[PDB]
RNA sequence: AAUUUAAUAUAACUAUUAAUAGAAGGUUACUAAUAAAUUAAUAAUUAAUUUUAAAACCUAAAGGUAAACCUUUAUAUUAAUAAUGUUAUGAAUAAUUAUUAAUAAUAAUAAACUAAGUGAACUGAAACAUCU
RNA sequence: AUCAGGAAAAUUAAUGUAUACCGUAAUGUAGACCGACUCAGGUAUGUAAGUAGAGAAUAUGAAGGUGAAUUAGAUAAU
RNA sequence: UAAUCUUAU
């Protein structure tokens, strides 16, 4: 990784909403990888315990 | 007698190598001096690879006592350096021999007719030393037999000008470039 | 980024119907600048959809893969173009080769003496074409430049 | 006449003026070159007129 | 294949 | 506490899954002595010199050629309403290698002069002989 | 994630390892797969590998677009319209009249005017279980002919009905793609020609250009012997 | 039309018999792509035969090294031209770019079978030493 | 003082110099290394506030760091 | 002592 110093300078733009933008949101793969992680580690009577 | 620890041996067979075809990965730098020896290089007494041992290699046996007790014993050959005279090379040849060896060198009468005698015996008890010496011997006899006429300034004199003719038509050239180019013409 | 935004969003994506990547043949005919263009294109367009693949990846762990699938896609064109480059120098080497053989170049001059050149039912155009192309002479100094100025001098007298 | 780091200033400066190159370009041309660069966001530590 | 039938949904409510 | 959540003693590290592993794998930039100098390809450039610093040979430095006029009208990808190209060299065993083919071409540019292809031509076409 | 595994290829042969699983182990592989995935996502149908794949439009029978009578299901004795194939799976997803589930779903991915969490989805389908209809079913169709299509811009071939092959049962003629991006070049200047083979004397492309198009010090391209070399070589 | 039984798969090893022939791994990335021809047989085709592109680094043997790195400098000379700017007196001396000709290079290679060299001991002899 | 103390790699003048690669976190008398364990063991170097002193002994502790995967009570016999 | 052998340049 390299940083660069330069004579004029730059800010991003500002990050989008969820509503907004499709892939930018970050709700939807974290809940899966709950869901994989709940159902893999899941071992006896937890298979009753309601999901999160 | 047998040559057994010599014919026994085998050598890569090298595939003929036409102009045109595709080089080898590893090709050698410098050329190959010699001719090749039919029987290698002998891979077991390989003190006898630097002399002319005349196919002695070293035995093993057993020591036997009294009570027979067998103890694991080698016999080495009467192995002697020795500085012969070739008439051929004019120079006297420094070599481990076996006093077998020395012995048939005698009798036959020197070294260089020891070493050029036809038969495949000899040559399998000729080593690899002994092969070249041979090689050295007989290409020194068809020298003395045959010198080139019984052309080097033709070229000479031809060098200059095909540098000369290259130049005016744009390029530079080198004599060992002329030399190669005019070797089969 | 494109149009100053953080992420293109589905919507902002080229989609994958209207989007072909370059056939070979197409690239084929194509100029040696243009080309080289056309590969700088791509490259900005990869770091365009590579920064954001890596925002996706990185931060939102998403398997969406449509910038990956762009940039893919993109990368096949690359590596046509420069199949091409090659495949262009190979072919010229193999003409070169061809024309050094001298007796085919001989036979090659003869073809072209009979149809087009020496003929009625323009002259002066083929000739220029056929001097660049054959010899180093537009409109500097070599064994060929002088080849083709005694060809040209031939021609004139036969015509 | 003037030290090396004041020399490689003003070549730099004069460059700038120019509107060619900032620095001693090489010789090793590569025309096609297949190399991709990922633009970060700015760290805290880095300012407006640097970019990763 | 859901995702995809999600997302041809999405684009036939837009339009 | 290590960990609050985490009250009697489970067999969990206090870094990491497991402390074992494969030793052998090579090693990186940040591993090994002071000595120890892996490096990235990134710097056969100049040369060292004799009292440890360095000296660039600028003819041995990468720069990237931009075309100076840069058809931006060239986009990394084509329409899909333009079909893929399909070339045919029939009668030619070189194909687009063939110097033949090649001497054709040329023989064709100086009869004519840089004349379009039936696909350079027509977008609808999708065969051709160059 | 938080990985940089994309941004390389590190790891190769325990990637390798895990991408070719045996097919024998593949129910084991696979079980844990479906216990992960939610309903709404997971499929019945086999996912097959990309060497089993129908890539040509010989392979799959039917094109997204054209008409077809579902059989072998709950759903039996429905003409649907085939809205677009799955790849991974070799099978093919129906309109509203096709085979559908009734499933939860989030509401991350809640579509406009729902009231409940419950939604009827598509199910996938082989080509073997649903048969063409033009009403008249088709039992099965062979490729005999081809041609050079004016929408599709192939050279696709002629869906002919088995036994009688002059009845032609013809593609669906595709949506038309009104393409507005700034990232595809208009038919004009993709096509445009700017190269013709013209000089001998000047190569083509320059000198220095040749290193990126090719590897000068390539291992693979041996050279060729000379009487010299030969002579050398030989004793 | 469906079900069952037996056989066959790109998708098991082992033994036998018959026939035929004598064969890349790893590392991580600026990922290591391909293009064609001719010939039958029903334009696209599948099949056969032939040509052709690219292909990083490491795997003793270009030279090193602490495998996947470093250093050599073939996007090199050397010469011949052409264009450019400087020095000293139309000719001479050095540098940069672009053509043309000349100069070398890339060992990852099986294992079993065969032949040759050297050649044990436990063990058996109801011990052990010849013998085995 | 005897115990008698490494090796190996020039200078003026003119012309240059756009300055490569790798290391840099934290841990390191230790829960982050070697000891099968967050193991009273083993682990190289330099600073190591002042007051005291012969001192790097000993007491204190400015600053800094720390008060812990066991707690609460009871404190028989032992 | 031009049998052998050891050393140095
Ligand atoms: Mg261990
Ligand atoms: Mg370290
Ligand atoms: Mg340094
Ligand atoms: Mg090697
Ligand atoms: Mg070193
Ligand atoms: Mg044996
Ligand atoms: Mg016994
Ligand atoms: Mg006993
Ligand atoms: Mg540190
Ligand atoms: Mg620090
Ligand atoms: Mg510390
Ligand atoms: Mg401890
Ligand atoms: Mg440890
Ligand atoms: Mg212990
Ligand atoms: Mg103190
Ligand atoms: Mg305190
Ligand atoms: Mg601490
Ligand atoms: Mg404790």
């Amino acid at each position: 990784k390299m940083t660069i110093e330069m004579e004029e300078p730059f800010i991003w733009p500002e990050e989008p909403r969820p509503d907004e933008n499709s892939f930018w949101d970050s709700t939807t793969p974290d809940n899966m990888e709950k869901y994989r992680e709940e159902r893999l580690n899941c071992l006896g009577s937890d298979a009753n315990k309601p999901g999160t | 007698r047998q040559w057994r620890l010599i014919e026994t041996r085998k050598i890569a067979k090298q595939p003929n190598y036409q102009v045109g075809d595709a080089k080898p990965l590893h090709m050698p730098k410098e050329r190959k001096k010699f001719p090749d020896y039919k029987y290698g290089e002998s891979n077991i007494f390989k003190q006898s690879n630097k002399g002319l041992y005349g196919g002695s290699f070293v035995q093993f046996g057993n020591n036997i006592s009294e009570s027979k007790a067998k103890t694991r014993k080698k016999w080495l050959p009467n192995v002697v350096k020795k500085g012969l005279w070739s008439e051929t090379l004019n120079r006297k040849i420094s070599i481990k021999m076996t006093a077998k060896v020395l012995k048939t060198i005698s009798k036959e009468g020197g070294i260089d007719n020891y070493l050029t005698k036809e038969k495949s015996a000899r040559i399998k008890e000729l080593g690899p030393t002994g092969w070249k010496l041979r090689y050295r011997v007989l290409k020194r006899k068809d020298e003395i037999e045959n010198p080139p006429h019984k052309r080097r300034r033709l070229m000479s004199f031809l060098y200059p000008l095909e540098k000369l003719e290259y130049r005016s038509v744009g390029k530079d050239l080198n004599y060992k470039k002329f030399v190669e180019l005019f070797a089969d013409v | 980024f494109s149009n100053k935004k953080f992420i293109r969003s589905a919507d902002d994506l080229p989609p994958s119907s209207h989007i072909r990547p370059w056939s070979i043949p197409e690239l084929r005919h194509k100029s040696f600048n243009d080309l080289h263009s056309l590969w700088y294109n791509c490259l900005r367009e990869q770091n365009v959809l590579a920064r954001e693949n890596h925002l996706l990846k990185n931060i939102v762990g998403s398997t969406h893969d449509e910038f990956s699938e762009l940039s893919n896609s993109i990368r096949t064109t690359m590596w046509q173009i420069r199949h091409v480059l090659n495949e262009r120098e190979l072919a010229y080497s193999a003409s070169r080769e061809f024309l050094q053989d001298e007796s085919e170049r001989k036979k090659f001059l003869d073809t072209l003496a009979n149809d087009y050149f020496l003929n009625k039912d323009e002259v002066a155009s083929m000739l220029t074409r056929f001097q660049l192309a054959i010899f180093g002479i537009s409109e500097t100094v070599d064994i060929n430049f002088i080849d083709g100025i005694k060809f040209l001098a031939n021609l004139k007298l036969q015509r | 006449d003037i030290n090396v780091s004041e020399k490689i200033y003003k070549w730099t400066k004069a460059g700038i003026e120019q509107g060619k190159e900032h620095f001693k370009v090489g010789g090793n041309k590569v025309y096609f070159p297949k190399a991709r660069i990922i633009l970060l966001r700015p760290n805290a530590k880095h300012t407006p007129y640097q970019a990763k | 294949d859901f995702m995809s039938w999600f997302k041809r949904k999405k684009q036939e409510e837009h339009q | 506490l290590t960990r609050p959540w985490k009250k009697y003693r489970d067999g969990e590290l206090f870094y990491g899954l497991s402390k074992v592993g494969n030793k052998r794998v090579p090693l990186t930039t940040k591993q090994g002595n002071k000595t120890m100098y892996k490096g990235t390809r990134a710097s056969g450039i100049g040369r060292h010199t004799k009292f440890g610093g360095y000296v660039i040979n600028w003819k041995k430095v990468r720069t990237y050629v931009t075309p100076d006029m840069v058809n931006f009208e060239l986009k990394p990808y084509v329409n899909a309403n333009v079909p893929p190209l399909k070339h045919e060299f029939k009668g030619f065993s070189g194909g687009p290698l063939d110097p033949r083919l090649q001497l054709l071409k040329i023989k064709e540019y100086i009869v004519n002069g840089r004349v379009q292809s039936e696909g350079a031509t027509d977008t609808s076409c999708y065969k051709e002989r160059g | 994630s938080g990985s940089y595994q994309h941004l390389s290829n590190v790891g190769s042969r325990v990637m390798k390892r895990l991408g070719n699983r045996p097919k024998n182990f593949l129910p084991h592989s696979e079980k844990f797969i479906k216990k992960s995935t939610p309903e709404f996502m997971k499929s019945d149908l086999k996912e097959v590998d990309e060497k089993t794949s129908f890539k040509s439009e010989k392979e799959w029978k039917f094109i997204p677009g054209d008409r077809v009578v579902v059989m072998s299901g709950a759903s039996k004795g429905n003409i649907a319209v085939i809205k677009s194939f799955d790849k991974r799976t070799n099978s093919f997803i129906l309109d509203e009249n096709g085979p559908t589930k009734t499933v939860p779903v989030p509401k991350q991915f809640w579509l406009e005017g729902q009231t409940s969490h419950m939604i009827t989805i598509p199910v996938s389908i082989l080509g073997k279980d649903l048969r063409l209809v033009a009403t008249v079913a088709v039992r099965d169709v062979s490729f005999n002919g081809s041609y050079y299509d004016a929408d599709y811009k192939k050279v696709m071939p002629y869906r002919c009905v088995k036994g009688q092959p002059d009845l032609i049962i013809p593609w669906p003629k595709p949506d038309p793609i009104d393409v507005q991006t700034n990232l595809a070049t208009d038919p004009v200047i993709a096509r445009e020609q700017t190269f013709w083979v013209d000089s001998v004397v000047r190569n083509p492309i320059p000198k220095k250009a040749i290193p990126s198009i090719r590897n000068p010090h390539s291992k693979y391209k041996r050279g060729t012997l000379t009487a010299k070399d030969i002579a050398k070589l030989v004793a």
